[PDB]
């Protein structure tokens, strides 16, 4: 009764807000924060995906794609904690000395 | 069934717009909660229980704690609101409204049936992860074992 | 399907791989010892590799619904497996010299070789998405795994939050395909569109959307600005396992999935990717011009390479030789970035601190270290084309696959892009001859140097002589 | 859909609403009525805690259908929870899980 | 229509158990504290007692926090069958819903110590997260014991498999790590306080505090409840009828609760981390292990 197509829209929805939210933020932890909204709009497109077609394996895809969440949200707030106490600043414009 | 996932998909796309926008990160962090709730109401619509029993035990109540936590022992750029007026954001978004519109006519034009929201139960689920994805499972605990690792190599204070 | 006996037998480098983890990790939990952690990541390596032997005695088989074994994936796990063996080597002084727990750093090596495996064997969305994942999250540590350092932190911060974006680009493409298809497994990717409907939108946006994530793990414009960052930046034998195993597991898997989606001969993904191809080449030939950074000048060179190989990926259904030539080209292409990015990590070990400058200084190596110098000028040498080397024999196998296929504007584009790489290319060897105005007794220093004067006689040897690596690479055939 | 199922949605759909309401209107009548007048340790447990929680959910999906995947499953969750444990043996013995040095 | 009067019957017993779960938890505050109107006027003290919150703080999380200290738990109640025809929610998820309770409740303890201005409050209250992850870690695998001998997610289908033993007996090691795990993450004795640090309770008060004090009790109603449901058989008895069987387990549990407090001291911060992971945890994962193996035997 629910459209595949209606899911799969507010997955992209959801993709498209947490990429804009990592660029235009110099903060990095609002970067994190986006980065955690794209890889869960992926995780709903493959639960609607496996949802549509009565299959487990998007369920298993999802369990993967957290899996994925959460191991990248660890490191990515590590990586945080050690910029925050080695420059007192999460500016991440200021992490931009190799050029050329 | 179509009810809650309206509802729920609706509340998260409004979460997700106010957490891109805001300027407190425990209020965004507090949004964020808010849409993975509504993620969860829509996976429980789509039949999906075990993946909503997932969202909020594993998304919300771990992964967003971590988050939660490190905001609080960060005790936090924010003072001129760069990403408030339009020339900033005046690329960022449109860039992201064609990638989107590009996605959705995309979407428009496939064979699209309908949803049944037939229960997919965990035991089934359990099923397929033990039995035609032994490799996925053992290599996805080898995955968290390894951002286990990064993290405490990184995060540990000395 | 279910799991045999035999198909434990065509499982063991997997394992091999997982029990020297677990091994590696228990003893770094009896012991901090970098010695005995470190010997045994490489008997776990080298014992992996004789596990690619005994499964090449045995034969080719689908294990799993995700998991295909045949003398492809035999092929891409040695290589994976050589490029994983040098990065325990070369990382062995630069550890030595790091003040602060080393094991950690072969503990995600080991990890990252294990997903360059599942790469490798990778014949389902699952398996292809669990690789990719299984080889970036281990080089997010590893290339800040001197995080104290401000450029290894900045490499990392990069690496990490770009990668994370191309994983999701990947992940939400393979979520469009599957809602398309309804079969994650490779074979199914389009069986379900017939009478030339091949080009449905939702599964051409699907695999834009995974094109996106693995050009950007394979360094490809316009997802290719990382690479100087990220490669100047990370250690060097971190940059070193990199450039050579995760490029080369990528590209394996990726392609598998072009020779077995029957979307892969669809024109507009092949004409997406010539565009690729020809500004990958371009590009990174162009940005390689006047680079006195050797490690963002391989970075670019990286970008061309791989611009050089995804030619010979766009001829495979219409030619018959594309596999054979990607492979030619990934042997010569991993000795010669291995024994570049080998010198590199010598030359920096052993690691200096965190606040100490990691520049390289080239000019004049001759005259305090000669053979490095020659094997530094023999890959330089390699990575241009030159024939007596098996760059060269790999250039030569991409130019007849486009030759073959027609594809006159990227033989063009490898051309060009070969010319501007011999300018920049010969001007870093002249360099390396020139005069410098002014300015270890272990034996693991001597296994890097021996490791590299290895590959530079097996790139100079089989560019004089290439037919037994073109008869290792022709009976490497896969499950048609 | 039987008379039973919606009248447990019903059900707990009032459960919740109920119980929302009752909060909220426990505290509005407080606030309407009466007369006015950190160490790096947190992050590691709770990342830990997360890593764990996903392993456990793994666990979870096992768990419920014992009798439909035979012997083959229980060594694959015995291989997964070697490993599990190798992890945990690892963070114990590198004093990641030791609060007091 | 019988339709109409069925399901207003089933709401009225989901109001019925809702109210009288709520008055449990508040006439046990006054019963761990005759006396039958105390309660009440405590209830009415705080009521009408003004409302402080700090001027420099932040108005929606100080609000927020109880709120979810009282919902979180008093919505994990619904799962649990007190006798036949008398559950709320007879979900196929079950347990795990009572988790996704258990794991929405650590917001309540970093939001109210977060929106308290006051470093010490911060510090207490990262403190006792820290310990109820250490312990949330283990709760889902203790009760994976019984999952797994029940091979079902369901409470009712739980209870039907207790028809002959209950869970106590091959689940003791399931019995031990969920009641350490349910005293954990309920924040009390000796899991009470583990404060530079003190309490996070502080700034709090009037019905704010009350909401804190009785979303404990309720969380104990919750958590006594689920224990007798999971490892006692939940309603089945010989001869009483099974309202009355559950009655007298979860009552006894719940005296039980308060003797432990009543009797038990407290260990130290590092020690109740350390006690946690180390021994509950790998003894959780074996206890699963063997209880499959001994199943698959049978
Ligand atoms: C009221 C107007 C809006 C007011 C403001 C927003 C309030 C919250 C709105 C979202 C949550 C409630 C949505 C409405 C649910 C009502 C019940 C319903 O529609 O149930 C249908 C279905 C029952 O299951 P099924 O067996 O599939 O039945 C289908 C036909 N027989 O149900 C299902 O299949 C699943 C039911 C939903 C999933 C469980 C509940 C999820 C709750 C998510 C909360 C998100 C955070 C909210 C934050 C609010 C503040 C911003
Ligand atoms: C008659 C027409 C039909 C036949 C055509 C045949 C084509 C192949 C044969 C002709 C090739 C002509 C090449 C001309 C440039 C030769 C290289 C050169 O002059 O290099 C010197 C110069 C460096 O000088 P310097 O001042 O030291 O640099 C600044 C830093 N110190 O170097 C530089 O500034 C950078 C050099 C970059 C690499 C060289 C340029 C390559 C361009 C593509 C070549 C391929 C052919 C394209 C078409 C050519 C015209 C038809
Ligand atoms: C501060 C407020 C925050 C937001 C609070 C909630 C807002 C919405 C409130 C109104 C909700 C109305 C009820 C919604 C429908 C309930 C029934 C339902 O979900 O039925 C669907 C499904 C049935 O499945 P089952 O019965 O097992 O199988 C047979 C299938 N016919 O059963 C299920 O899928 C059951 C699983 C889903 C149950 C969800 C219950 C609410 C969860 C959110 C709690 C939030 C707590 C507060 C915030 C915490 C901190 C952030
Ligand atoms: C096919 C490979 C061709 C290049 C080989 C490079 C290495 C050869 C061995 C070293 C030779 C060094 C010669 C240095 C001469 C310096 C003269 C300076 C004064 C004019
Ligand atoms: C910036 C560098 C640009 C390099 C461009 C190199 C171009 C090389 C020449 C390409 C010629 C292609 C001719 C194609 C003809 C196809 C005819 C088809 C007939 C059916
Ligand atoms: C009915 C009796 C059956 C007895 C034998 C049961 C076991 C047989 C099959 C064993 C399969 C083991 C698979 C292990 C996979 C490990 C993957 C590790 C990846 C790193």
């Amino acid at each position: 009764m629910i459209p595949l197509q209606h899911g799969l829209i507010l997955a992209a929805i959801l993709f498209v807000l947490g990429l804009t939210g990592l660029v235009i933020r110099r903060n990095l932890l609002f970067m994190l924060i986006g980065l955690e909204i794209m890889i869960n709009a992926s995780a709903l497109a493959f639960v609607v995906a496996g949802s549509y077609w009565g299959q487990t394996d998007g369920q298993v895809m999802y369990i993967l794609a957290i899996s994925l969440a959460a191991a990248e949200a660890s490191i990515g707030l590590a990586l945080l904690l050690q910029l925050h106490r080695r420059r007192q600043n999460l500016n991440i414009d200021s992490v931009s000395e190799m050029r050329g | 069934m179509e009810f809650a996932f309206y509802i729920c998909g609706l509340i998260a796309i409004l979460a997700t717009l106010r957490v891109i926008t805001h300027t407190n990160p425990v209020h965004a962090l507090l949004y964020l909660i808010i849409s993975l709730l509504a993620i969860s109401g829509v996976f429980f619509s789509l039949g999906a229980y075990f993946a909503g029993a997932l969202e909020i035990i594993v998304y919300a109540g771990a992964i967003m704690v971590l988050f939660v936590f490190v905001v609080m022992m960060l005790n936090l750029i924010e003072q001129e609101r760069q990403w408030l007026k339009p020339q900033v954001w005046i690329g960022p978004a449109i860039l992201s409204a064609i990638m989107l519109v590009v996605i959705v006519y995309a979407i428009l034009g496939v064979n699209d049936q309908g949803i049944d929201g037939t229960p997919i139960s965990a035991k089934a689920v359990g099923i397929t992860l033990f039995g035609p994805y032994v490799l996925a499972v053992e290599l996805a605990s080898m995955l968290l074992l390894a951002g286990l690792v990064v993290a405490f190599h990184v995060g540990r204070e000395e | 399907m279910t799991i045999t006996p035999q198909n434990l037998i065509a499982l063991l480098p997997l394992l091999i791989v997982g029990l020297t983890v677990v091994v590696v990790m228990l003893s770094i939990a009896w012991r901090r010892n970098h010695f005995l952690n470190a010997t045994l990541s490489v008997i776990g390596l080298n014992a992996a590799l004789v596990s690619l032997w005994f499964v090449g005695q045995a034969g080719a088989m689908d294990v799993t619904p995700l998991m295909r074994v045949d003398g492809f994936a035999m092929l891409y796990t040695g290589l994976v497996l050589l490029a994983s063996l040098a990065t325990c080597t070369f990382a062995y002084p630069w550890l030595e010299g790091y003040n602060d727990n080393k094991d950690e750093f072969y503990l995600l090596v080991l990890i990252a070789a294990l997903g360059g495996i599942l790469l490798a064997n990778a014949n389902h969305l699952a398996s292809l998405f669990l690789g990719i994942e299984l080889i970036s999250l281990p080089l997010f540590g590893l290339v800040g795994y001197a995080f104290r350092q401000k450029r290894s932190l900045e490499a990392s911060i990069k690496y990490t939050i770009l990668s994370a974006a191309a994983s999701s680009f990947l992940l939400f493409g393979m979520a469009l395909v599957y809602a398309q298809s309804g079969d994650l497994s490779f074979v199914a990717l389009g069986k379900n569109l017939g009478d030339g409907m091949l080009n449905e939108p939702l599964l051409l946006a699907g695999f834009g959307l995974m094109i996106v994530g693995l050009g950007f793990k394979l360094s490809l414009v316009p997802f290719h600005l990382w690479t100087p960052d990220v490669y100047q930046g990370a250690p060097a034998p971190v940059s070193t396992f990199l450039a050579t195993a995760s490029k080369i597991a990528i590209f394996g898997v990726v392609m598998r999935l072009f020779l077995y989606a029957p979307v892969g001969d669809s024109e507009a993904i092949r004409v997406v990717l010539a565009i690729i191809a020809f500004a990958s080449i371009i590009f990174g030939n162009l940005m390689a011009l006047s680079q006195t950074n050797i490690k963002r000048l391989l970075g670019y060179s990286s970008i061309s390479h791989l611009g050089y190989l995804l030619v010979a990926l766009i001829a495979l259904q219409t030619g018959e030789m594309s596999m054979e030539a990607v492979g030619v080209y990934l042997a010569g292409y991993l000795f010669s970035s291995l024994g570049a990015f080998g010198v590199v990590s010598l030359m920096s070990s052993p690691y200096r601190g965190p606040d100490a400058d990691s520049l390289f200084s080239y000019r004049g190596l001759f005259w305090h270290r000669p053979i490095l110098a020659a094997v530094m000028t023999v890959m330089m040498l390699s990575l241009a084309g030159i024939p007596m080397t098996l760059g060269f024999i790999g250039k030569f196998y991409v130019l007849a696959v486009g030759v073959q296929a027609h594809l006159w504007w990227l033989v063009g584009a490898v051309v060009v892009g070969s010319a501007i790489g011999l300018y920049y290319y010969l001007r870093v060897a002249v360099s390396l001859y020139l005069h410098a105005p002014e300015q270890p007794s272990n034996w693991q220093y001597s296994a890097g140097g021996i490791v590299v004067l290895i590959s530079a006689l097996l790139v100079l040897v089989l560019g004089v002589w290439p037919q037994p690596l073109i008869s290792i690479v022709r009976l490497a055939m896969p499950l048609m | 859909t039987s008379t039973e199922v919606i009248a447990h949605h019903w059900a707990f759909a009032i459960f919740l609403i109920v119980a929302i309401g009752l909060c909220c209107l426990m505290l509005v009548g407080g606030w309407f009525l009466g007369g006015r007048a950190l160490s790096a340790k947190f992050y590691l447990v709770a990342m830990f805690f997360v890593i764990f929680d996903v392993e456990a959910l793994y666990l979870f999906a096992w768990s419920t259908s014992i009798r439909e995947s035979g012997w083959v499953g229980f060594v694959e969750a015995a291989i997964f929870i070697f490993v599990l444990l190798a992890g945990l043996v690892y963070l114990v013995r590198i004093g990641a899980l030791d609060w007091t040095p | 229509s019988p339709e109409l009067i069925e399901i207003l019957l089933t709401i009225l017993k989901a109001v019925v158990i809702l109210l009288v779960v709520v008055t449990c938890g508040a006439f046990m505050s006054f019963g761990e504290r005759g006396g039958s109107l105390q309660l009440v006027a405590d209830m009415i003290k705080m009521f009408f007692k003004e409302d402080w919150i700090p001027k420099f703080s932040d108005r929606v999380i100080f609000t927020l926090a109880p709120m979810i200290a009282f919902t979180s738990l008093l919505l994990a109640f619904a799962i649990v069958p007190v006798s036949p025809g008398w559950v709320v929610a007879d979900l196929n998820i079950g347990i795990l819903f009572f988790l996704m309770m258990a794991g929405l409740a650590v917001y309540a303890v970093l939001f109210a110590g977060w929106s308290s201005n006051n470093k010490y409050s911060l510090l207490g209250a990262m403190r006792a997260s820290a310990q109820t992850l250490s312990y949330e870690v283990f709760l889902g695998l203790s009760l994976m014991g019984v999952v797994a001998q029940a091979g079902s997610f369901n409470m009712t289908d739980i209870v039907n498999s207790q028809a002959h033993v209950w869970n106590v007996i091959p689940q003791f090691f399931g019995f031990i790590t969920f009641a350490i795990a349910g005293v954990a993450v309920c924040h009390r004795h000796p899991f009470d306080q583990p404060e530079l640090a003190d309490g996070y309770h502080i700034e709090y008060s009037g019905m704010k505090f009350g909401l804190f004090f009785v979303g404990e009790y309720i969380g104990i109603v919750t958590i006594s409840a689920l224990m007798v449901t999971l490892f006692f058989g939940g309603w089945q008895g010989p001869l009483l009828p099974p309202f009355i069987w559950f009655a007298l387990k979860t009552a006894f549990f719940m005296m039980m609760f308060i003797l432990i407090r009543a009797s038990l001291p407290r260990p130290r911060y590092d020690q109740v981390m350390s006690f946690g992971w180390k021994i509950c945890l790998p003894l959780t994962l074996i206890n699963l292990l063997v209880t499959a193996a001994v199943i698959l035997w049978q």
